[PDB]
């Protein structure tokens, strides 16, 4: 049985935590208590396959620096969330992008762009097509909307991620 | 009274979170910073206690409540020092 080190990555409050505990236990943290570093292990069935899943809930800081080289040599797949709500996380995501590329040496990196908190539609400041262009940006990456609150393509999230790794 | 980051395992959650703790305060202390982290998630929660691994030159043991965090030195061969959260009853 394959296990996989998935990193969920970006700006604090855009609901890494909240997407990551609704995939691992089904439920919606309404709190926001912030994140040093978290890992869930959980076993899927992902193409009729067992896989053990290890997923890394980083914080949204530059505190911490250290561990984050540690997580980016070590992560396989990684999760840029963005929140719709907020432009500069998204802005923000650019950034990070290039420096798992730097730190694995490839751009043969698997990795997913994530809009989340797509249940808060009149509040929305970052349109679809915004994420549309950053994917295909990035040598066409892998794209959705989400919402954690909703359970709007949570598991999505990480089972592209893992057929990405197998791919 | 400034803080020490540690992670802690959960086995029987198969998760582990990196908390803040005070050296200085008693281990029931950090015992109950770990349940306020789970947030009633982890069933008969007084069960648990922290737990040190075994390391090098060192057997691993549940650590006592009434001692102090600080009188028990962190497993060297780790970036953030290491403990456990395990049933006893
Ligand atoms: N409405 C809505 N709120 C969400 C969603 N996801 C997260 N939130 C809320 O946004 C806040 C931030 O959630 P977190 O998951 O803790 O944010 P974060 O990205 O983990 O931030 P750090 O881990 O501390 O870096 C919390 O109050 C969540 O309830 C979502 O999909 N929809
Ligand atoms: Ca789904
Ligand atoms: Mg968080």
């Amino acid at each position: 049985m394959r296990e996989y080190k998935l990193v969920v990555l970006g700006s604090v409050g855009v609901g890494k935590s909240a997407l990551t505990v609704q995939f691992v236990q089904g439920i919606f943290v309404e709190k926001y208590d912030p994140t040093i570093e978290d890992s869930y292990r959980k076993q899927v069935e992902v193409d009729a396959q067992q896989c053990m899943l290890e997923i890394l809930d980083t914080a949204g800081t530059e505190e911490f620096t250290a561990m984050r080289d540690l997580y980016m040599k070590n992560g396989q797949g990684f999760a840029l969330v963005y929140s719709i709500t907020a432009q500069s996380t998204f802005n923000d995501l650019q950034d990070l992008r290039e420096q798992i590329l730097r730190v694995k040496d490839t751009d043969d990196v698997p990795m997913i762009l994530v809009g989340n908190k797509c249940d808060l539609e009149d509040e929305r400041v970052v349109g679809k097509e915004q994420g549309q262009n950053l994917a295909r940006q990035w040598n066409n990456c892998a794209f959705l909307e989400s919402s954690a609150k909703s359970k709007i393509n949570v598991n999505e999230i990480f089972y592209d991620l893992v057929r990405q790794i197998n791919r | 009274a400034s803080a020490v980051v540690v992670r802690v395992g959960i086995p029987d959650l198969q998760q582990t979170k990196c908390l803040r703790l005070d050296p200085a305060a008693p281990v029931w202390a950090a015992k109950q910073r770990v349940l306020c982290a789970l947030n009633h998630s982890l069933q008969d929660a007084l069960n648990y206690g922290l737990f040190q691994p075994p390391s090098r030159g060192r057997a691993g043991k549940f650590l006592d409540e009434e001692r102090l965090l600080q009188e028990y030195p962190p497993n060297l061969d780790t970036p953030l020092p290491y403990l456990e959260f395990r049933y006893k009853r």
